[PDB]
C-alpha cells in the first residue's frame, strides 16, 4: 500500500506513450481553395520561424490569389509497399568449373542485401524497417544459356551446418527448408517470414555486439548488429560427380508487408564495402551538380 | 510567451529568455515500457529524481572556423552521477532525454548552429582516403563520452550521408539574432524495448555551425557552446556488479 | 557460479567428500522459433 | 529435468560417469569457489548432456526462463550452506564471493 | 529424489515485473517438427557397374 | 513449518531447514517516513529492488576461544553496491534491515552465538587502562566497515555495560543442536527521520559465543559464521557528489 | 498516471508502521486462577525455545496446582514519571574569594548531568528520552551557611555570549532568562521547557557531528551530539566590587512529563568522564558478587 502523498501523485510507471500528432486519411492530393487579397496588420503568414525546428505552414491560398482547384490526384503510388515491393537483385553466386573461387560444385553465401547500391539506398532511408519477402533465384550458364541441370537450394540458419562440400551430409535436409529445381524451370520463388529476434531490422546499429575493451583489433565488429543476420544460403548441383557447366545463381528479393521508421538522410557518396557506412576521403563529392555563379543559370 | 522558458526536473531548473519553442521528437513523450512490450521478467528500478533531471557536461568553444562536433547518447553520461552508477550496474537500461544547448552572444554578433538529433548514428572512416582500405573507426571516436567528438567532413556527416538532409530529424536551429538555445525532447527509439547503456548508443546529438559565426574586432571573442541533458522515464533491469564497459 | 556460503561440514565417521547432482530444465514462459538442423550429424561414413 | 554435465572435464571412457557429479567438501572458510558454467542452453558445454539442450538444437532462437536444480547426495550427518548465483550479461566471471 | 521436475516459478524466488508474453508455441508441435522433408533413401543405376 | 524458511527480497532468495523463527525488533516493521514526520522538502528517492536485497558482506571462523564481534549499520554497506552509491551522492538515508547470520555444524558439534541489535552502540575505551587518560576509539574501531571488529572485553561489550543484559534487546541464539541461523527484521530507528548514512550508524549487530565452541578431534573444525543482509524501505534525499565520509 | 502492474501493485511508500504488538491497561499485578492437575501428552507449556528470541510463556497455573489470588497491588510507582520525577544533583559550581578556578565572581557551567553517577545511571537506562524539567538551585557557603548575598543566574543558549567577567555586557539579559536571587530567600525554581532540536535527547550517539577524516586528533568529538547541548548555565555575584563570601551552588533537576525508548543494558563499571563511557580496562569487575563454588552457598 502506498500512503506518502508523492508516491499517491507520482506519474512512474505510465506506459502510454503520449502522442502530439495522428494520422488522417489522404488518398488525393489536397485542393486549392479560392482567395482573395487581404490587405491586414497583425496577420502573416509568410512571415516564419525556422529556428524552431518546424516546416513552413504559409498555403498557397495565403501567398497569392487562387481558383478553386479539385485535386483527385492519387497519393497510393507513394506508400511503403508501392515504393518497396519491386524485386531487385540483392546477390549474385558463381559456380565456376575451372575456377579460383567455387571449384567444387557448392557455394556458402552469407545473407547481406548491401551488395548492391539500387537496393541498398532504398532501404537505408529508414533506420528500422520489417517486412515478409518474395525471393526468386534465376540460374543459367554465364552466357545466360538454359542448360539441363538440377540444382539444391538450402537455407542454413545460424547454428546449422554449413554445407563444406558438394556431398556434405547436410544436404539431407531434414529439417532446414531445400529446394530443388531445374534450371530448364521458371526461376524457383518462395515466400519468407520476418525472422529477427528483435521487432524490425536495422540498417544502422551504433554500437558494439559485445562487452569488454574495444581494441583496434575488434573494432571491425562496431555496428555488427547479429539481429540481422539471418543466416547462410547454400547451392550446389546435385551430383556425386562434378557438373559439366558453369552457372550463376542471380538472387533477387521484393518485400511485401512492409513497415518503416526514423527517415533518415540519404546515401550521397558511393558505397565501398558492405554493411559499413565507409567513404572514400579523397573522393567527397557534392550531392549534385554545380554550377559557375549563383546569378547565372 | 514562447520565447521566455523554464525546465524544472529534480533538483535542477533551467531558464531562458531567448527561446523558440521545444520539439518533441517524431511527436511523442518519453514513456515507460508497457508490459506487452516488455520481455525481462525482473522488477526495474525507477530511481526517479535522483538520475531524471539535468546534468551539464561540456563547453564547446564556437569559433568563425569551427567544423561542428557531436554526442553519443548515452554514452556521454554512463560516468556521471547516480545515472551513470544505474548504468553500470544494470545490464538493461531505457530512458528519454531532454537535451538544452545553449549559446547567447550579442545583438551585433551572427551566425547560426544546427542542433539535430540523428538516431543510431553509425560513424564511418575515409577508408584510407583512396578507398581501398577497409578501414574502422577507434572506440573513442564512436563513444566519444562527455567531450564530444569534432566532425572531420561535416558535409557528409563523417557517415556519408548530407548535412543538407539532416533537418528530416528532430531538431532546433540557434541563429544568434533570434535564440539562445535549443531545446530537444527524445523519446526512447530503439528496436528492443530495454538495451544495454554501454554497448548501444541510441543517437547521436549534432551541433553544426552552418551559417559561420562573425563579429567585429572588440566584440567578446569567445562565445561558448554548453549542452545540458536530462534523462527522463529512466528504467533499469538486470542487476548484478558495475562494469564501465 | 557456486561458492561456499559457510562450509561442508560432517562429524567424525562420515566421508569429507560429497557429490551434487545437477538437474535442469525450463521454465512454462519458453518457448523456442524458426526450426532448423542440429549442428551434429551423428554419422561418419554410410550406415549399412 | 534432465542431468547438467557440470562437470563436464574427464574424457576417458571410463570416466565419462563421472561427468554427472561435481563434488563439495570441507574448505577453509574463504568464501571458495566450486564451480562455474555459462547458463547458455545452445551453446557448446554442460548443456549439451541435457534433453533441453538437445531439443534446442533444432531450432534458431529461444527465449524464456530456465532452472537449475541441485541434489546434494552426501550423508545425512553432513550440513552446509552454498550461495549459487546468476550473473546477468555483462558481468564477468566473478572474482570472489 | 521423488521423480518429479521443480515446480519453483520465476515469481517466488525474485521480484518479477508483469510481463504478457505473446510468444507462440505453434512451431514446436509433432507436425511441425517433422513435417519437413529429408533424404531417407539413394538408389543407384549405374551402365557399367 | 517454523523450522523452515524462505527469505526473497529483490533478486535474491534465502533458505533455510533449521531456523527458530522471526524477530521483528521493537515489534515493528520497517516503514517509509511519514509525511507528517518529515521535515525535508525535496522527493526522495526510493530505488527499491537495485538496493532493498540480500547482502553477503563476510565470513568470520568461530573457534574455541573466540571472543565475538560487532558490525555498525549502515557502516557495513556503504561501499557496497546500489546501496553504497546511493548513500553517498545522497545526504540524507533511512532504512530497516533484515538481518540473516548463518552459521552450520553437525548434531555431534555444540556451542551457542547470542546474536543482537544494539540501537546507538557507542564504543568505550579502556583509558589508559588505569582509568586516568581520557582515549577516544580511532574510527577504524568505531566504523569497522565489511570486516567488522573483534571484541576486547565482550562481558562489558567494550562499552562499560553488562553482556548478560543484551538481551533486553532484539536477539536470538544460534545454538547447535537447534538452529543453523538467526534472522532478525529491524525498523529504522533514531531521533530523527533521516540521517547521514556515513556519519551515524544507527545500531550495532553482536555476534557473541557465550557457550563456546567445541567438538571432538577429526570432526570438521572449521565452522564460519556468515552476514547477510537486506535494507528495506530505502529512502535517499539531498542529492549532490558522491563523498565517502 | 500509473500504468504498469508492478507500480500499481507495488507498496513502496506505506507510511504506516505496522506493529504487532499494543498496550493493554495493567494497574494491578495480575491475578492467579485455580488450576489442577494436568497428565496430558501433546500439551508442554514447561518446555520452551529460547533462541527464538522471546521470553518463556509458561506461568505459575500450569507448572503448579495453584489457588485463586485477587491481585490488587499497584503498578503505579513504576512509571517512568513515577521513576524519574525526583530531583537529583546534577551539578556542583563553586565561587571562592581567594581560588585556582573561579576568583573572578562569576562562572560559566555548560549543560551536562553526566557528572554524577546516581542519576546519570538511571537515564542511561535508555537511549532516547524526552522531558521536561524542574530546576532548583540551592546556594550557600562551604560551610553551609546563609549570607545575605545577592546573586544572578542567566541561561545563554548556544550562539548568545557568554559572560567573560562579573561585570560582562552580557549580564544586561535583555533576552536571555535571567534570575536574581538572594541566598537567604528558599533555592530558586524554574520549569525548562524539551530543548533539543531532535524529537529526543540521546544518551547515546554512535557516530560524529561532522563530515570529513576522521583523524587521531578529532576523535574526541567520537560521540558528540550537538542535539543534546543546550548551552551554558552562568552565575556571579551581583556586584562590581568582589563579594565577601565564597559560595556553592548545587544544581537539581527533576524530570517530568517523561518518555523514554529503546532499554539498555545498565551501566556496571564505574564511571570516568562525562558523556563518553570509557571504563578502566585494568578493573573490570563482575557485575556483582561472587562465591568460591556453585555447589555452595
Ligand atoms: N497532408 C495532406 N495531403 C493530402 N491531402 C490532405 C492532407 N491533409 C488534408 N488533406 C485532405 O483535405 C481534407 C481535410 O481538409 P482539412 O480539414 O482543412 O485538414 C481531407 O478530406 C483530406 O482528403
Ligand atoms: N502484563 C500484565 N501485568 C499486569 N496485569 C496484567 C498483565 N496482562 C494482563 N493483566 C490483567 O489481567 C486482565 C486480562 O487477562 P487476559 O484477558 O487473560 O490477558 C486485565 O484485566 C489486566 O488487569
Ligand atoms: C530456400 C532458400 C530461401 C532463402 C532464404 C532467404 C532468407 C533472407 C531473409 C531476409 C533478411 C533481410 C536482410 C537482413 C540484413 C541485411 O542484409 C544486412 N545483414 C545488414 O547488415
Ligand atoms: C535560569 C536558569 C535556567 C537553567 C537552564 C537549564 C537548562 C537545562 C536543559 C536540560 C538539558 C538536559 C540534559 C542534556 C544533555 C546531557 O546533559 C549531555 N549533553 C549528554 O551528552
Ligand atoms: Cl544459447
Ligand atoms: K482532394
Ligand atoms: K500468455
Ligand atoms: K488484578
Ligand atoms: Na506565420
Ligand atoms: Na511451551
Amino acid at each position: 500500500g502506498d500512503r506518502v502523498a508523492d508516491v499517491i501523485e507520482s506519474s512512474i510507471g505510465d506506459s502510454v506513450s503520449r502522442a502530439l500528432t495522428h494520422a488522417l486519411p489522404a488518398p488525393t492530393g489536397q485542393n486549392t481553395q479560392v482567395s482573395s487579397h487581404r490587405l491586414d496588420t497583425g496577420k502573416v503568414p509568410a512571415l516564419q520561424a525556422a529556428e524552431i525546428g518546424a516546416s513552413s505552414n504559409a498555403s498557397d491560398e495565403s501567398m497569392i490569389e487562387t481558383r478553386c482547384v479539385l485535386n483527385s490526384h492519387s497519393t497510393a503510388e507513394t506508400t511503403l509497399d508501392s515504393f518497396f515491393s519491386r524485386a531487385g537483385l540483392v546477390g549474385e553466386i558463381d559456380l565456376p568449373l575451372k575456377g579460383t573461387t567455387n571449384p567444387n560444385g557448392y557455394a556458402n553465401w552469407d545473407i547481406d542485401i548491401t551488395g548492391y547500391a539500387q537496393m541498398r539506398r532504398k532501404v537505408e532511408l529508414f533506420t528500422y524497417m520489417r517486412f515478409d519477402a518474395e525471393f526468386t533465384f534465376v540460374a543459367c550458364t554465364p552466357t545466360g544459356e538454359v542448360v539441363p541441370q538440377l540444382l539444391q537450394y538450402m537455407f542454413v540458419p545460424p547454428g546449422a551446418p554449413k554445407p563444406d562440400s558438394r556431398e556434405s551430409l547436410a544436404w539431407q535436409t531434414a529439417t532446414n527448408p531445400s529446394v530443388f529445381v531445374k534450371l530448364s524451370d521458371p526461376p524457383a520463388q518462395v515466400s519468407v517470414p520476418f525472422m529477427s529476434p528483435a521487432s524490425a531490422y536495422q540498417w544502422f546499429y551504433d554500437g558494439y555486439p559485445t562487452f569488454g575493451e574495444h581494441k583496434q583489433e575488434k573494432d571491425l565488429e562496431y555496428g555488427a548488429m547479429p539481429n540481422n543476420m539471418m543466416g547462410t544460403f547454400s547451392v550446389r548441383t546435385v551430383g556425386t560427380s562434378k557438373s559439366k557447366y558453369p552457372l550463376v545463381v542471380r538472387i533477387y528479393m521484393r518485400m511485401k508487408h512492409v513497415r518503416a521508421w526514423i527517415p533518415r538522410p540519404m546515401r550521397n557518396q558511393n558505397y565501398l564495402f558492405k554493411a559499413n557506412p565507409n567513404y572514400a576521403g579523397n573522393s567527397i563529392k557534392p550531392t549534385g551538380a554545380s554550377r559557375t555563379a549563383i546569378t547565372t543559370l | 510567451s514562447d520565447r521566455v522558458a523554464q525546465l524544472t526536473i529534480g533538483n535542477s531548473t533551467i531558464t531562458t529568455q531567448e527561446a523558440a519553442n521545444i520539439i518533441v521528437g517524431y511527436g511523442e513523450w518519453p514513456s515507460y515500457c508497457s508490459d506487452s512490450d516488455a520481455t525481462a521478467v525482473d522488477k526495474p528500478t525507477r530511481p526517479d529524481v535522483s538520475v531524471n533531471r539535468f546534468y551539464t557536461l561540456d563547453t564547446k568553444l564556437w569559433e568563425k572556423s569551427s567544423k561542428g562536433w557531436y554526442w553519443k547518447f548515452p554514452d556521454v553520461l554512463t560516468e556521471t552521477g547516480v545515472f551513470g552508477q544505474n548504468a553500470q550496474f544494470h545490464y538493461l537500461y531505457r530512458s528519454g532525454f531532454c537535451i538544452h544547448v545553449q549559446c547567447n552572444a550579442s545583438k551585433f554578433h551572427q551566425g547560426a548552429l544546427l542542433v539535430a538529433v540523428l538516431p543510431e548514428y553509425v560513424i564511418g572512416t575515409v577508408a584510407g582516403g583512396t578507398g581501398t582500405e577497409d578501414t574502422h573507426p577507434p572506440y573513442k571516436q564512436t563513444q566519444p563520452g562527455a567531450d564530444g567528438f569534432e566532425l572531420q567532413h561535416p558535409y557528409v556527416l563523417d557517415a556519408g550521408i548530407p548535412i543538407s538532409q539532416l533537418t528530416v530529424c528532430p531538431h532546433q536551429w540557434i541563429n544568434l539574432r533570434t535564440n539562445n538555445c535549443a531545446t530537444i525532447i527524445v523519446p526512447y527509439i530503439n528496436a528492443l524495448p530495454f538495451d544495454s547503456a554501454l554497448n548501444h548508443c541510441n543517437f547521436g546529438l549534432l551541433v553544426v555551425p552552418i551559417s559561420p559565426l562573425d563579429y567585429d574586432q572588440g566584440a567578446t571573442p569567445v562565445i561558448p557552446i554548453t549542452i545540458t541533458l536530462a534523462p527522463m522515464c529512466s528504467e533499469f533491469a538486470g542487476l548484478r556488479q558495475a562494469v564501465t564497459q | 557460479s557456486i561458492w561456499y556460503q559457510t562450509n561442508y561440514v560432517v562429524p567424525i565417521g562420515a566421508p569429507n567428500t560429497a557429490y551434487i547432482i545437477a538437474l535442469a530444465a525450463a521454465q512454462k514462459n519458453f518457448t523456442m522459433k524458426l526450426c532448423k538442423d542440429a549442428s551434429d550429424i551423428l554419422q561418419t561414413g554410410t550406415i549399412q | 529435468e534432465t542431468i547438467l554435465e557440470v562437470n563436464n572435464v574427464p574424457t576417458n571412457a571410463t570416466s565419462l560417469m563421472e561427468r554427472l557429479r561435481f563434488p563439495v567438501s570441507a574448505q577453509a572458510g574463504k568464501g571458495e569457489l566450486c564451480a562455474v558454467f555459462r547458463a547458455d542452453p545452445g551453446r557448446n558445454g554442460p548443456w549439451q548432456s541435457t534433453l533441453l539442450g538437445q531439443l534446442c538444437g533444432y531450432y534458431t532462437q529461444w527465449s524464456g526462463s530456465l532452472e537449475v536444480t541441485f541434489m546434494f547426495t552426501g550423508s545425512f550427518m553432513a550440513t552446509g550452506k552454498m550461495l549459487i548465483a546468476y550473473t546477468p550479461p555483462g558481468g564477468p566471471l566473478p572474482k570472489d564471493r
